[PDB]
């Protein structure tokens, strides 16, 4: 803040998943807008969401250009009259957000079963090899691509009315859990990055039975 | 210029050395064949503004290659608003009895236009500080011209990030911090009036001139360096404005 | 679902999440709505306007650019020249 008419953002959160970053804040802009800086510990700082009315602010196509870098971002305030005030110092008002370093912070989207089949007296449980906003190269990147072999899995599987709760996982791309021959089973899959020190486990993805 | 490392003879051309009857005084930059852009602050003793040598050309002052050029600095130029002894309005226009001739070795650096310092080179990370100042606090100056490569941060993070002192003068509008809070490296005390040239796309501009800080490289400080763009206006009124009589003109600022 | 009115503005994909989405862009495009053109952002803050050196917006007219007072505006119209030997902040001996 340190207010009299332009107040501070503040809040500053980042909002990643599948890299998909967008930053998000406070306050609902009344009678000013908000300008994102965003840069590298050691590069310069670039703009986004120019002179926007907005809470948020989509930074993919600068933090997919190297997931592996830590970015650090800044929004600035301006009274809706001129898009650019001379705060005290001489420069705009801003606040700084946390350090994101995209590899190892963008949540992993909620996984989706992408073909199971029977292959015998067991099951060949399948995950869909999730699509990011890594583009690369004109072309975008599969978990698979990016975190290549930083990313397991893990496999609850229910049976026909149950009575436990069971886990599997593989590093590769495709579960086998052996079942019996007959009763139903259930596949929540939920994708894992064990080397994480956050948002190592994602979420359960929807469930698939018989 | 403490932690950095000397300046390839050639590539700080706009680095000028400023000497008093034969003894260094500061550093300087050449922002065109007369005109230099030093520290207000390094003239608050000058009795003598007769012996006032300006150097080009210069690098080792040790040995005596044929590049240099002296000139006799005709005229100084401080803010009206700068008060000797303080931090505030650190900024000097030098003006030479002759021009000095450009050479492989002696260029001027440019002065860039206010919005473009503003918009644009004030968020270019880094930029080089370089003089022959003191090498480490109260230690040896500089025999060879000496570079650093430093970090630009906005006033805030400034504040946020420096010990706050008994009475650290406050970085107003007219100065900016650059450099690391960790001891590393900074410009020191023979540097006054030295460039902080900024690279923006195959050229450079003077956005910084050397002024203050707590020591030399001193933890959890920074370095004080004045911002040449709340000067532009005046130094292309001045740089224009026919000469004037005395030798220590204070022109007025705004 | 979620993905059902279609958010994802300007051609942009939509791979939805429980309870949220989420849009893939084109190439020109970019946002939670793939709504922002990366286009329409040609102005001086943005980054430098795309001039080489200097930079002037104006009002409902392509920003313009200019060279320092030794260079001159190549025929791109965001290049500079040097239109003398030794044209101000340009090293000598690296050039
Ligand atoms: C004249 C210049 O050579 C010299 C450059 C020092 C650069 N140092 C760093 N760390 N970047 N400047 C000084 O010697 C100034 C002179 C001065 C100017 C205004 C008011 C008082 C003195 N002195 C200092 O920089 C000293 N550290 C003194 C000081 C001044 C203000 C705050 C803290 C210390
Ligand atoms: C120093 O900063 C304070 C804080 O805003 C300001 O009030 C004062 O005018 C400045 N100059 C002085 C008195 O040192
Ligand atoms: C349709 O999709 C969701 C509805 O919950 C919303 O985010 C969009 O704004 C709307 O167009
Ligand atoms: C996602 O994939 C398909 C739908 C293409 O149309 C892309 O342009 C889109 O973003
Ligand atoms: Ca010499």
């Amino acid at each position: 803040s340190g207010t009299t008419n332009t107040v501070a953002a503040y809040n500053l959160t980042w909002k990643s998943t599948n890299f998909k970053t967008i930053l998000e804040w406070e306050p609902k802009p009344v009678n000013q807008v908000y300008t994102v800086q965003i840069s590298t510990k050691s590069g310069d700082w670039k703009s986004k969401c120019f002179y926007t009315t907005d809470t948020e602010c989509d930074l993919t196509d600068e933090i997919v250009k190297d997931v592996k870098q830590t970015y650090l971002a800044r929004v600035f305030s301006y009274p809706a009259g001129n898009v650019e005030s001379t705060g005290s110092a001489g420069e705009p008002l801003y606040e700084n957000s946390p350090e994101f370093t995209p590899y190892l912070e963008t949540n992993l989207g909620q996984p989706t079963i992408q073909s199971f089949e029977q292959v015998g007296t067991k099951v060949n449980v399948t995950v869909e090899d999730e699509r990011t906003l890594v583009r690369r190269n004109n072309t975008f990147l599969s978990l698979r691509d990016v975190f290549g072999k930083d990313l397991i899995y893990t496999l609850y599987y229910w049976k026909s009315s149950s009575s436990g709760k069971k886990t599997a996982k593989t590093n590769t791309n495709e579960f086998l859990i052996d079942v019996d021959k007959g009763e139903n089973y259930c596949f929540s899959v939920q994708a894992v990055i064990p080397s994480r020190t956050v948002n190592r486990k994602s979420t359960d993805s929807p469930v698939e039975c018989m | 210029i403490v932690g950095g490392k000397v300046c390839p003879k050639g590539e700080c051309p706009w680095q000028v050395l400023l000497l008093v009857n034969g003894a260094q005084l500061c550093g300087g930059t050449l922002i065109n064949t007369i005109w230099v852009v030093s520290a207000a602050h390094c003239f608050d003793k000058i009795k003598n503004w007769r012996n006032l040598i300006a150097v080009l050309g210069e690098h080792d002052l040790s040995e005596h290659d044929g590049d240099e050029q002296s000139r006799r600095v005709a005229q100084v130029i401080i803010p009206s608003t700068y008060v000797p002894g303080t931090t505030n309005h650190d900024i000097a226009l030098l003006r030479l009895h002759q021009p000095v001739v450009l050479t492989d070795h002696v260029v001027p650096l440019c002065l860039p236009e206010r919005t473009f310092s503003e918009r644009t080179l004030a968020f270019v990370r880094f930029s080089l500080v370089s003089g022959w100042g003191q090498l480490l606090d109260r230690g040896a100056t500089a025999l060879e011209l000496m570079v650093l490569n430093v970090p630009r941060l906005m006033t805030q993070d400034c504040l946020q990030q420096s010990r706050k002192v008994g009475d650290s003068p406050n970085i107003t509008e007219y100065m900016f911090c650059a450099g690391y809070s960790d001891g590393s490296k900074d410009s020191c005390k023979g540097d006054s009036g030295g460039p902080h040239a900024t690279h923006y796309r195959g050229t450079w501009y003077l956005t910084g001139i050397v002024s203050w800080g707590q020591g030399c490289a001193t933890v959890g400080h920074f370095g004080v360096y004045t911002r040449v763009s709340q000067y532009i206006e005046w130094l292309q009124k001045l740089m224009r404005s026919e000469p004037r009589p005395g030798v220590l003109l204070r022109a007025p600022f705004p | 679902d979620q993905c059902a009115s279609s958010p994802c503005q300007n051609g942009g994909s939509c791979k939805d999440q429980l309870q949220s989405y989420i849009c893939f862009c084109l190439p020109a495009f970019e946002g939670r709505n793939c709504e922002t053109h990366k286009d329409d952002q040609l102005i001086c803050v943005n980054e430098n306007g795309g001039c080489e050196q200097y930079c002037s917006d104006h009002t409902g007219t392509k920003r313009s650019c200019r060279c320092h007072e030794g260079y001159s505006l190549l025929a791109d119209g965001v290049s500079c020249t040097p239109t003398v030997e030794y044209p101000c902040g340009k090293i000598p001996i690296l050039e």
